[PDB]
């Protein structure tokens, strides 16, 4: 079955919510366990207390460098950096969660849960999840975004994990 | 520097 993992979001320390997602398997076999086994937090790394560094309002989140919490940071659970998948799924809706990079065959741990229909981002980005519940935490999280991304306070991972 | 643009 295809997994479902989730984030337990926090807005400097007073809690927000949970955001979970459905994974994809049948899609991306190699995308989808690199999220899972990070979201879970799987080897002493993962997104467990990484933070939301760029927020842009009505476009995306962004997330998943644990590591120098900028945008430079993070890294796939097969060292730092890995492949493009494939580009089979479509950046569709809100939601839809998607893998963030520079260019073609750079992911890391890096990725955005989008909250608009960003159909330009379609070949360039790695669609492998999409929200499944939680997606009012999400549209929360933006009351504390900006337009070059700039979190207005400091939106947390507070906890992640796999529940299928 | 990693991220989608609008």
């Amino acid at each position: 079955v295809n997994p479902t993992v989730f984030f337990d979001i926090a807005v400097d320390g007073e809690p927000l919510g949970r955001v979970s997602f459905e994974l994809f398997a049948d899609k991306v076999p190699k995308t989808a366990e690199n999220f899972r086994a990070l979201s879970t937090g799987e080897k002493g790394f993962g997104y467990k207390g990484s933070c939301f560094h760029r927020i842009i309002p009505g476009f995306m989140c962004q997330g998943g460098d644990f590591t120098r919490h900028n945008g430079t940071g993070g890294k796939s659970i097969y060292g730092e950096k890995f492949e493009d998948e494939n580009f089979i799924l479509k950046h569709t809706g809100p939601g839809i969660l998607s893998m963030a990079n520079a260019g073609p065959n750079t992911n890391g741990s890096q990725f955005f849960i989008c909250t608009a229909k960003t159909e330009w981002l379609d070949g360039k980005h790695v669609v492998f999840g999409k929200v499944k519940e939680g997606m009012n935490i999400v549209e929360a999280m933006e009351r504390f975004g900006s337009r070059n991304g700039k979190t207005s306070k400091k939106i947390t991972i507070a906890d992640c994990g796999q529940l299928e | 520097h990693v991220g989608p643009i609008a």
